[PDB]
């Protein structure tokens, strides 16, 4: 066993194109490992493709980190008459993440790998890449990609000659967070308004066009190829025990070098600001607080920064979450509340209004955020808002409403006196 | 020879606004057969 | 802003529109990219379409959606009332979109929406009088490390300071067309000053292929 | 056999599989809270009224759309399932428009008697309210759309039981509208069901604006004569006067609808 995470090595790195400075087409693609030996991984058939998700310990990398192999081992049964599809989230709008941005753009054959490798495991005809509309360029990317994969007869009728169809389309959205949510993404897919679903029924049994279906992120599909290649063994060797293999993290905010970067799991939270990123804006000790997984995520204040790990487990136990690993880094200078209250309107203007709870809760945290930042309330009302936020979580249909409230918890947990003290001076200069 | 210190992802500077769909119309042609609900619509 | 349509001399259900028959040619790629029986999941792709054909969305052109897809009208109107990209509006030749959400906010998007009103003489939400320009705000691209940035048409322009914008539609004016992507000296998303991993050149087909396949 | 045993604050029911959480409550006497469901249209789930805990499990269900589970304990009462409906209650009121004086459905709204009887007693909402403009969808019912609670009943009704497509949602979030976005009639022959099904006074029968409360009418059960169905009807009446003719239920003839004729 590690003691300590971190420093991965280039030859362990899976998305070696991260930047861009190698060959995105086919021939780079191939150069560097990619659609080697699919046919022969397509052989071994979903069950030995299942195992080696399973053992690799992954899990989601969407936001909500449930076990990869287990999702999709809930479409490995017999068919019933229906298709049964691969969706990949492509969405990418959680604030503060843009890791499936580069790995699209610059490595688009390790997705369309990963379709097929996937796909065989949960023995789907086709896989619909659901991007959102804004990244057009990366989109056309990802088609170049695909119709050379279908020129070389890596993907389509008899793929990879291992006598397996299969067929990847590209669907773009048309502007809407929400419909990174997996049901609403599949409504979404069938011509309607990105309203999430309620479950039951779960995806994997009534799914796009009511069909069986799994959703499954960007990264968590582009990893599966190479997981099957080196082995889930060799996946598992990085990260904690439930916390395996390497991460997408993306560094913004107040950082001298915002980046995104590819580090091990479990990680220190402070090893990889100043390892890759430069450092925080005018030295750690400017530091304030950090949004570890992007905006849905309560922020942790510098004290909880000095030791936590990039881990699922280690971010819960600090009451946050790991999220998409957007790690967001604000400086003493941040208005705290100011930057808190711009996310509450970010999940005000995103809500898909359909429920009650996110509908007229998320506004009214929005109405009430925007007065404590100028300071006009009065105390009482913290204690109020915390009830409201929780009226929100675990109430609504979709864990929208649950990322809203988060980050309202999070400003009160930490910063109560910071909130207080604002109404202190508004009551002072308007008596 | 090797290089790491370019950008080599310059084509999408000449993309324009129906790059996306010309491919797709391209891709047409490698398709399987769509698969059939038995029915014109949910409303037929 | 509103979501309610009142018909006027240039949107009314009369306005012309249709499709041009390349475009046609175009939809039966969309349309055939889903299970027969549920051809009305290419209202999305299809919608888009007639917007980039017409720049705009007149409520004729949602008509002629529905017609084609042989779908309700109402359910073309929901769902062009629900995504935020498709304009209901005409919009100017540039559609300016600074993302001004927190990690954007708190590398001074500020700074770049201010630079674009004083340069381009308007506020937010509005257009040029000679409809060359739209300016707005939106939430979150998916560019955060390269923040501050905007999206013009299709295009991102990236790690953007006052200078950078102006120069950028100084351009867009000029008839020129910039290159999109950061302009600060980097190329996409590495950290400034040196690559601190991806150094080594990447291994070959077949490393570290575990036994057995 | 095929019954499957569950439990509603441990009383044990035998029902069918498939049989929601709510449907198993209502077995044993006990209506739960609702806005969107509506037993004659598809399953909605977004008023979330219906929140109910089950025993040993943190996180309520949505009663009107949850299948029960075999051995499952449905709390109705439990102080979880109460701040559930509390704190809903308290959502859905704080956009609404205090206009139930000028609001023909005040008196047999379900907005006001379960606001008494599963809400809180008080407000603590500081902000303004929502306005929203009102819709012309013909001479029958008239749409006041600021007390729309956005429980899409009436889009349900018109697609699936009218057959007619033209009621709908635009925009999104708090913003989001019901309505025909463009100017248009909703004339069918069953329009005027959307008046009964609305749980609110958004949509209300123009012919009997302000006219009378429900609580001074007096309810005969008669039948209806303007066709052959024979649809069974409620003539309202107040002080010798017929005040309008409602639906009423009847399984094998109109079930709980009737034409815009009758009415
Ligand atoms: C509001 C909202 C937005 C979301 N956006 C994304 C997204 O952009 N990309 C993504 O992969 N998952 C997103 N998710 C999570 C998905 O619903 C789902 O958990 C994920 O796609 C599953 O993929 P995974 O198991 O491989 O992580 C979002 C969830 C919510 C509630
Ligand atoms: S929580 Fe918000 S986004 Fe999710 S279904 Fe409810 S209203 Fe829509
Ligand atoms: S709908 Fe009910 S609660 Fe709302 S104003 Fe009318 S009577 Fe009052
Ligand atoms: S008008 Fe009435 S029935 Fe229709 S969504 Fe609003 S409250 Fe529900
Ligand atoms: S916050 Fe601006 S691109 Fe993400
Ligand atoms: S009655 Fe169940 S959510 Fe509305
Ligand atoms: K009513």
């Amino acid at each position: 066993k590690k003691t300590s995470f971190g420093s991965l090595k280039d030859e362990d790195r899976i998305f070696t194109n991260l930047y861009g400075r190698h060959d995105w087409r086919l021939k780079g693609a191939q150069s560097r490992g990619d659609w080697y030996k699919t046919k022969e991984i397509l052989l071994k058939g979903p069950d030995w493709i299942l195992g080696e998700v399973k053992t690799s310990g992954l899990r989601g990398r969407g936001g909500a980190g449930f076990p990869t192999g287990l999702k999709w081992s809930f479409m490995n049964k017999p068919s019933d008459g229906r298709p049964k599809y691969l969706v990949v989230n492509a969405d990418e709008g959680e604030p503060g993440t843009c890791k499936d941005r580069e790995i699209i753009r610059h490595d688009p054959h390790k997705l369309v790998e990963g379709c097929l490798v996937g796909g065989r495991a949960m023995g789907a005809r086709a896989a619909y890449i659901y991007i959102r509309g804004e990244f057009y360029n990366e989109a056309s990317n990802l088609q170049v990609a695909i119709r050379e994969a279908y020129e070389a007869g890596l993907i389509g009728k008899n793929a990879c000659g291992s006598g397996y169809d299969f067929d990847v389309f590209v669907v773009r959205g048309a502007g809407a967070y929400i419909c990174g949510e997996e049901t609403a993404l599949i409504e979404s897919i069938e011509g309607k308004q990105g309203k999430p679903r309620l479950k039951p029924p779960f995806p994997a049994d009534v799914g796009v066009f009511g069909c069986p279906t799994t959703v499954a992120n960007v990264e968590t599909v582009a990893v599966s190829p190479t997981i099957c290649r080196r082995g889930g063994a060799w996946f598992a060797s990085f990260g904690r025990e439930r916390n395996s293999g390497t991460k997408l993290f993306n560094i913004s905010g107040h950082v001298n070098n915002p980046c995104t970067v590819e580090e091990e799991m479990s990680v220190p939270l402070k090893e990889l600001i100043e390892k890759h990123a430069g450092g925080v804006t005018g030295g750690w000790d400017n530091l304030l607080a950090v949004i570890p997984g992007g905006s849905s995520t309560p922020l942790i204040p510098k004290s909880v920064c000095e030791t936590v790990l990039m881990d699922f487990d280690a971010l819960i136990q600090a009451q946050t979450g790991l999220g998409t690993a957007a790690v967001i880094v604000m400086d003493r200078s941040t208005d705290i509340v100011k930057a808190i209250a711009r996310l509450i309107e970010f999940y005000k203007h995103e809500s898909c209004g359909q429920c009650t709870p996110c509908r007229e809760g998320v506004d009214w945290m929005n109405k009430v955020m925007a007065r404590f930042v100028r300071g006009d309330a009065r105390p009482a009302e913290i204690d109020s808002l915390w009830e409201i936020s929780k009226q929100i979580e675990g109430h609504t249909i979709c864990a929208l409403g649950d990322g809203a409230a988060w980050p309202v918890q999070g400003l009160i947990r930490h910063f109560r006196p910071e909130l207080e003290e604002r109404m202190q001076q508004f009551a002072q200069q308007h008596q | 020879p090797f290089d790491n210190t370019t950008y080599k992802n310059l084509q999408h500077h000449d993309y324009s606004t129906y790059t996306f769909l010309d491919l797709n119309l391209d891709l047409s042609k490698f398709r399987m057969p769509q698969p059939s609900s038995g029915r014109e619509s949910p409303r037929h | 802003a509103l979501f309610v349509h009142r018909d006027t001399p240039e949107n009314n259900p009369e306005t012309p529109f249709d499709f041009t028959p390349e475009n046609y040619k175009r939809i039966e790629a969309i349309v055939k990219n889903y299970p027969e029986g549920h051809k009305a999941a290419a209202v999305l792709p299809v919608l888009d379409l007639a917007q980039r054909q017409n720049g705009w969305l007149p409520i004729s052109a949602m008509n002629k959606v529905a017609e084609i897809l042989q779908v309700p009208p109402m359910r073309v109107y929901e769902v062009a009332t629900f995504y935020t990209m498709y304009n209901r509006k005409p919009v100017g030749k540039y559609h300016i979109q600074v993302c001004t959400t927190t990690p954007c906010m708190l590398r001074n998007s500020d700074s770049i929406l201010e630079a674009i009103q004083k340069k381009l003489g308007i506020k937010v939400g509005e257009t040029t009088p000679d409809k060359l320009f739209t300016l707005i705000e939106v939430e979150c691209l998916g560019a955060c490390v390269n923040a501050p940035m905007v999206q013009i048409n299709d295009n991102y322009y990236e790690d953007l300071t006052p200078k950078d914008i102006e120069e950028i539609i100084d351009e867009l004016k000029a008839g020129k067309i910039p290159k999109p992507g950061p302009r600060s000296g980097r190329f996409s998303c590495e950290p400034a000053g040196g690559l601190t991993s991806l150094t080594e050149p990447p291994k070959g087909p077949g490393f570290g292929v575990q036994a057995g396949l | 056999s095929n019954l499957i045993e569950v439990f509603v604050d441990g009383q044990s029911v035998m029902v069918e599989p498939g049989t929601t959480v709510l449907q198993a409550c209502e077995k044993v006497g006990m209506q739960i809270p609702r806005f969107c469901y509506h037993e004659r249209l598809s399953v909605a789930g977004n008023c979330r009224m219906c929140l109910v805990e089950i025993e040993k499990a943190p996180k309520v269900v949505a009663a009107c759309a949850m299948p029960v589970m075999k051995g499952w304990n449905i709390l109705t009462n439990s102080e979880k399932t109460k701040k559930a409906r509390e704190g809903v209650m308290e959502f859905l009121l704080a956009n609404h428009p205090l206009d139930c004086p000028i609001c023909d459905q005040g008196g047999e709204c379900d907005l006001q008697d379960q606001s008494m009887m599963f809400g809180s007693d008080r407000s603590r909402f500081l902000e303004g309210k929502r306005a929203v403009e009102d819709k012309n969808i013909g001479p029958l019912v008239k749409t006041i759309m600021t007390r729309c609670i956005q429980c899409t009943r009436c889009i349900r009704f018109a697609s699936e039981i009218a057959g007619v497509d033209d009621l709908g949602t635009t925009g999104r979030g708090n913003d989001m509208q019901v309505g025909t976005y463009i100017e248009k009639m909703f004339m069918s022959e069953l329009s005027g069901n959307i008046i009964d099904i609305c749980p609110v006074g958004a949509l209300t029968s123009k012919p009997y604006a302000f006219t009378a409360r429900p609580w001074e009418t007096r309810k005969t059960e008669s039948i209806d004569v303007m066709d052959a169905v024979g649809s069974n009807i409620v003539v309202s009446t107040r002080t010798g006067e017929v005040m309008r003719i409602l639906p009423r239920m009847h399984e094998d003839i109109n079930e709980e609808w009737i034409s815009d004729k009758t009415r």
